[PDB]
């Protein structure tokens, strides 16, 4: 709320005013009023009260107060509204400001974006936290220097980066749409005194750099203008904040490439270079004010003492015993046998026993973790359940082995997890101290004990050998076979011993590194030492395959180092944008705050504002989550301090979203027993207010920063039918050329549903579409915008001119007949094609991912005939547990309604040439994705720590392995797909 | 007796089950626990032995050539049953000295025969309906408790920060007493000798008002402290209730799954299973 307790403050509100001479003055104010008028109203009345003579001029004083976030805040911007002040209580202390004003304003602007006050980081005792804050700044200032390598063109490349594809090479069906490899492009120019446009239709090669597009434009002294005024102008997309600034073939830009497939003409705009270059903020950077034995020398087995737990929340009636389960983990696999304490009564949780592990301390790998939990118990059939869990890194960030007594405040068990330990969960104590607290004791080895240096490791790796052959074709063929296994197909013990024996030949096939790493005995310093030397000189690999090495199965820092170095060399901003969700989530697996991946992502976010935008939002959406609060907050703090002017743009977005959260809250709690007619009236009455209009207008779309959101069309904004009360919002597109792209921007704001599952489903769909397109399959999907922006708060892009299947139907011919009206005449065939292609893609895509059952409301159709899906909700068949059967659903069944459309209204709708043509499209689509199975398995694997109940374990990702039939041959995989479609369509599949 | 049985009748033989099914039968089981499944069709080998060791699942391929089975060249066993029964008595150290254990505890496919000895299909099906209804019911009971839990956890968060915001307020209002004390020490002094009690009348009025305002604020956070203690207590109670449903949930799920297995291993129509569920 805007005040504490009350969601909205009354029009009139009394304010307590604390004066510098120790006087309290009550003042009558307005909720809209500013701080300048309050201060002038105050000293007007302060003349009545005692000791006024001691008061100075108003220019010497400032207002201070406490906020909702428990922070004492000084209000420098005295043109702020009282409701926008974010006050805890209606009181204002007037004092004289001292210290650095500039950095105080900046600290509060970071704090506002970040979700928490920046001074909460100041009072963190933990050295790792303060080291991260200082050391990360080196990355930040080093990043702003790439933004000045060629100023002010560097500034333009940063703020408006080229939105390009990964490859200049075009697929066949894109090129075949071009007239002999040429594209008709319209360039518009303005004469602002006359304020009207003159269009110039051009016909140039697709692979023309903006300069060849800028040269031809002037024609529509012959070569003199293209010699001098060539690099004097820049191209812009109409109705967009998307610019062409770098030397790329025109067709490689996403918009132009999009225009070809859609059949639309590219509307570019001519604009002066200097006109945008001077409009750029040129944001500068300022440094903030916050700027012995070896492990292999210890002749002892590992042991840890479990002392006691403060309490567990358990009913003494129902549970017989409690105990502590413990494990030494490298990633998700135990390094030795789990060790339990002796069972004790629920009332008194006290053990005081040394647990002994079958591991010699020298053999502890660098990434070794302690995983523990307090478990409960209930012939003698007994159930074991986790009450709370916690993980500890056995080495700290400075390579130091843990020692002596320590206290570990535990975490609640995630919903749905039944596993007694949680090796995937984050490490470290729960920030919430009012929490079950396990007290433990590690051995103390008369020193600071440190993990060996790389040079020490290399010497041992040589020693291990001291204690010729060629690679046969037989061996060379098994190595290829092993490397073709997917990332979840466990290698056998024969295969492990084979790979290890041939570790020196494995370099010849670099993509086998994930398998060789699984063949390493991680509880043996001899083998890990030998692996390190091989990893150091290992050939770089394709980014999609390197990402495999970033999930929770590969915690070793050298391995992760390698993976990040592959991304540094080969990951293009295009694909980085496409995988950003996973690269952010994968930060949750990282042992420490400072690591190579976080340095990579932050650098990328600070040198490319499109990446920065989504980097901010992905991190911010999870700030409510206490497992990641500190990490992401610290990360966000760094970004916001170094991103420059974009912080002001992000602030407006956050300010808009908070006010939408405010409004939807009130609707869900205080207005639940009101009808939608009145609920809407409340919404309008509250939106019409000046503070809401100024907040919800003139900001950038968080779904797409290139889309400016101007004035609200408030008469057309509506609450949707659902109980969570989604807001169907409508903005004007304020661009002076918006009519050529879109005049108005519609977005659904949802507060109550977790939109992370949909966000992932739409990402996968986008990637699937990319696969099919490059392989010559024109199956057009519609992965609309969807962004999670907080705890069950999100944004969904609205597709214009789209209708649900029920809307069409409310007879099984009316869908086909409806599409006929909207596409009357000869243009009818382009619709049936698009529908069939859309249907195939979505039929195959939904089957693979096992999304929730489709119905008339789930499925939508556009005017042109494009079919797409909405509200995915659950994937990987989450309705299979809580149910019985272990079979694979076909979510999207083609009823006769859909079959008629494909068959163009034919009688035998399953026995036409169009239906079989459709079938082969589904067969091609299915096998195309199967061939890229590793990519999808990898992406999902990075998402296990995310907190999404639909993927908590590798057993959940096993679903796509079963739908893509990976344990089978390619022939059998196709046969499996056919049978699933036949069983779902009751035999109507004409096999 | 044992060596002459078919592989098909072997308790530890599961046939065409997936690697993920194998994992769910081997989770948190003692070392020596094992089962055999068919190898994946796209690979060399006929069967995969899977066993527990040091808390991990070990996969060993069983190969076949000319009537002989084994883990590697040469193949010396006459049948899979012969191979398995050999390593139920001999340590696997004979094959690989690093994995030193025996195949001790078979995951029997006649496992559910212990729990359900009911020979009638319909009686097993109807008990599947009863165990499923019980499970669904408790699942929804646990679900509501989780909604309560999270909401309670979120409201506690708001209160905790509100306590800190109250403390901050009290600090400011107490420092306001300090400022008025340091400012009036000489200004009351001047009019103590000048005898101006009329001014003192309105300075003390202001000071008493400040003291009066502090009282309310301290009392308000005192009230919030009580609310918080009450809600934290609710939290721990919700947590207790959830910890009682969890064990019952696992058992109710395990029983349903084993009753589903008995009907599957008897091949009951995929449609009649769904009318029970
Ligand atoms: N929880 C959720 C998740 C999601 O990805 C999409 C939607 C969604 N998206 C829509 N879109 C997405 C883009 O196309 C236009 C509207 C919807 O339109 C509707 N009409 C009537 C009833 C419901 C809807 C509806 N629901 C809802």
């Amino acid at each position: 709320g805007e005040l504490w307790g009350i969601h909205l403050m009354p029009p009139r509100i009394l304010v307590e005013c604390l004066l510098p001479n120790g006087m309290i003055v009550t003042l009558e104010c307005l909720r809209e009023a500013t701080l300048i008028t309050i201060k002038h109203e105050l000293f007007k009345e302060a003349r009545k009260y005692p000791l006024h003579q001691l008061l100075q001029d108003e220019s010497s004083y400032i207002f201070v107060s406490v906020t909702q976030e428990a922070e004492r805040e000084e209000f420098f911007d005295e043109t702020r509204r009282l409701c926008d002040l974010r006050l805890f209580q209606p009181f204002l202390k007037v004092i004289e400001p001292v210290g650095n004003r500039e950095e105080k304003i900046l600290n509060r602007e970071i704090g506002f974006a970040i979700g928490m006050p920046v001074c909460e980081f100041d009072m963190v005792k933990d050295p790792e936290v303060q080291d991260f804050r200082r050391n990360i700044l080196n990355v930040c200032k080093e990043a702003v220097d790439l933004r000045d390598l060629n100023s002010p063109h560097s500034r333009a490349m940063y703020v408006y980066p080229p939105n390009v594809e990964s490859s200049p090479e075009l697929p066949k069906h894109i090129y075949n749409k071009l007239d002999k490899g040429q594209i008709i492009v319209v360039i518009w120019v303005i004469v602002s005194p006359n304020n009207d446009k003159q269009k110039y239709t051009l016909k140039i090669n697709h692979d023309c750099v903006p300069e060849q597009v800028i040269a031809e434009a002037i024609r529509k002294q012959l070569k003199l203008c293209v010699l001098e005024y060539q690099g004097k102008y820049i191209l812009k997309v109409c109705g967009c904040d998307e610019y062409f600034l770098e030397k790329y073939p025109l067709s490689q830009y996403k918009y132009i490439r999009s225009c070809i497939m859609l059949g639309r003409m590219p509307n570019l705009m001519l604009m002066a270079k200097e006109s945008l270059y001077s409009q750029l903020p040129m944001d500068c950077f300022t440094m903030p004010s916050y700027s012995t034995k070896s492990l292999w020398v210890i002749n002892s087995a590992l042991r840890i003492k479990i002392l006691c737990a403060t309490y567990v929340n358990v009913n003494i009636r129902d549970i017989d015993k409690i105990y502590v389960r413990t494990g030494i983990y490298h990633g998700g696999e135990p390094l030795c046998d789990n060790v339990n304490t002796q069972r004790v009564p629920c009332s008194n949780p006290r053990w005081n026993e040394w647990l002994n592990y079958d591991i010699y301390i020298p053999d502890l790998p660098r990434a070794a973790r302690l995983c523990l939990s307090i478990c409960s118990v209930k012939g003698a059939k007994e159930e074991h359940c986790p009450l709370a869990w916690g993980n500890i890194n056995l080495f700290d960030y400075t390579d130091t082995l843990v020692s002596g007594k320590m206290a570990l405040n535990l975490w609640p068990v995630p919903h749905g997890l039944e596993d007694l330990l949680n090796p995937i969960g984050v490490t470290g104590s729960n920030p919430n101290k009012e929490t079950p607290c396990l007290e433990l004791e590690f051995d103390w080895f008369s020193s600071v004990v440190k993990f060996p240096d790389m040079s020490v490791i290399e010497e041992h790796a040589n020693w291990s050998v001291s204690r010729d052959n060629e690679l046969r074709e037989n061996d060379k063929e098994q190595l290829k076979a092993i490397s073709t296994r997917d990332p979840l197909s466990e290698i056998t013990e024969q295969e492990k011993d084979f790979l290890w024996s041939h570790r020196h030949y494995c370099v010849t096939i670099p993509e086998i590194l994930p398998k060789l790493l699984l063949s390493v005995k991680w509880n043996s310093r001899d083998e890990v030492a030998q692996m390190y030397c091989l990893v150091k000189d290992w050939p770089p690999i394709k980014p999609e395959q390197a990402m495999e090495l970033l999930d929770c199965n590969y915690p070793d820092p050298m391995v992760r180092g390698f993976a990040v170095r592959c991304l540094e060399k080969y990951l293009t901003d295009d694909k980085l944008s496409q995988y950003l969700i996973q690269l952010v989530q994968v930060l949750k697996y990282e042992q420490y705050l400072d690591n190579l991946l976080v340095r990579f992502l932050l650098k990328k976010a600070l040198t490319n504002q499109r990446i920065g935008h989504f980097f901010f939002w992905h991190l911010k959406s999870e700030m409510h989550n206490k497992t990641v609060s500190q990490r992401f907050g610290l990360l966000l703090e760094s970004y916001c301090r170094a991103c420059g002017m974009y912080l002001k743009h992000l602030n407006r977005q956050v300010e808009a979203m908070e006010k939408l959260i405010n409004l939807t809250d009130i609707l869900k709690q205080e207005k639940k027993d009101e009808t939608q007619k009145v609920q809407m009236k409340f919404l309008v009455e509250q939106m019409r207010r000046p503070d809401f209009m100024d907040a919800l207008q003139g900001f950038l779309s968080p779904l797409n920063p290139a889309h400016q959101l101007g004035n609200l069309r408030l008469e057309e904004c509506r609450i949707m039918s659902s109980a969570k009360r989604p807001l169907w919002l409508n903005w004007e597109n304020p661009d002076i050329m918006s009519e050529l792209l879109f005049q108005n921007n519609e977005i659904i704001f949802k507060n109550g549903d977790d939109l992370r599952q949909d966000m992932l489903t739409l990402q996968i769909i986008r990637i699937m579409e990319n696969i099919w397109q490059n392989q010559g399959l024109d199956l057009r999907m519609l992965p609309y915008g969807c962004l999670s922006i907080g705890d069950c708060v999100g944004l969904i892009e609205v597709v214009r001119n789209s209708h649900t299947i029920m809307q069409i139907q409310c007879n099984s011919h009316t869908l086909h007949q409806w599409l006929k009206d909207k596409n009357k005449g000869e243009i009818y065939d382009a619709a049936i094609d698009l529908f069939t292609r859309s249907c195939a893609g979505y039929c195959v895509a939904t089957f693979i991912l096992g999304i929730g059952d489709r119905h008339n409301s789930n499925i939508m159709v556009k005017d042109d005939g494009q079919l797409f899906h909405i509200d995915f909700g659950h994937f990987l068949d989450h309705k299979k547990k809580k149910f019985g059967y272990k079979r694979e659903r076909v979510p999207f069944v083609l009823t006769q309604d859909f079959l008629i459309v494909i068959s163009k209204g034919a009688q035998e709708c399953t026995k036409t040439r169009e239906f079989e043509r459709f079938q082969e499209m589904c067969y091609k689509a299915y096998l195309a994705i199967r061939q890229h199975a590793n990519l999808f398995i990898n992406l999902f694997s990075m998402m296990l720590g995310s907190g999404m109940p639909e993927l908590q374990s590798f057993d959940d990702i096993a679903y796509i392995r079963k739908t893509l039939a990976l344990d089978k041959t390619e022939q059998e995989a196709l046969e499996y797909f056919m049978k699933q479609m036949n069983d779902a369509h009751h035999g109507g599949w004409t096999t | 007796m044992n060596n002459n049985m078919s592989l098909q009748d072997a308790e530890w033989y599961w046939g065409d089950i997936s690697r993920e099914e194998v994992n769910e039968k081997l989770r948190d089981t003692a070392d020596g626990t094992f089962l055999v499944r068919d190898a994946s069709t796209k690979m060399h080998g006929d069967y995969t032995l899977t066993l527990r060791k040091g808390g991990n699942n070990k996969l060993i391929k069983i190969f076949h050539r000319d009537g002989k089975y084994g883990f590697s060249d040469p193949l010396t066993f006459s049948s899979v049953v012969e191979l398995i029964n050999h390593y139920r008595n001999e340590s696997l150290a004979q094959y690989n000295p690093k994995l030193d254990v025996k195949l001790l505890y078979p995951v029997s496919k006649y496992q559910q025969d212990q729990v359900v000895k009911e020979d009638n299909i319909e009686a097993v099906g109807k008990k599947l309906h009863e165990y499923n209804t019980q499970f669904q019911e408790k699942s929804r009971e646990y679900d509501r408790l989780y909604e309560e839990y999270t909401r309670t956890s979120q409201e506690i968060q708001m209160k905790r920060t509100a306590i800190e915001a109250f403390n901050e307020t009290i600090k400011i209002f107490e420092e306001q007493c300090q400022t008025q004390e340091r400012y009036s020490k000489e200004y009351i002094e001047k009019f103590k000798r000048e005898g101006n009690e009329k001014e003192i009348q309105r300075i003390m009025h202001n000071y008493d008002k400040l003291k009066s305002r502090i009282s309310e604020i301290i009392d308000s956070r005192r009230r919030l402290e009580e609310d918080l203690k009450k809600q934290a207590a609710e939290y721990r109670e919700i947590d207790k209730r959830m910890n009682s449903i969890k064990p019952d949930l696992i058992q109710l799920r395990k029983t349903r799954d084993q009753y589903l297995m008995w009907l599957t291993q008897k091949g009951v129509r995929q449609k009649k299973l769904n009318e029970w569920l």
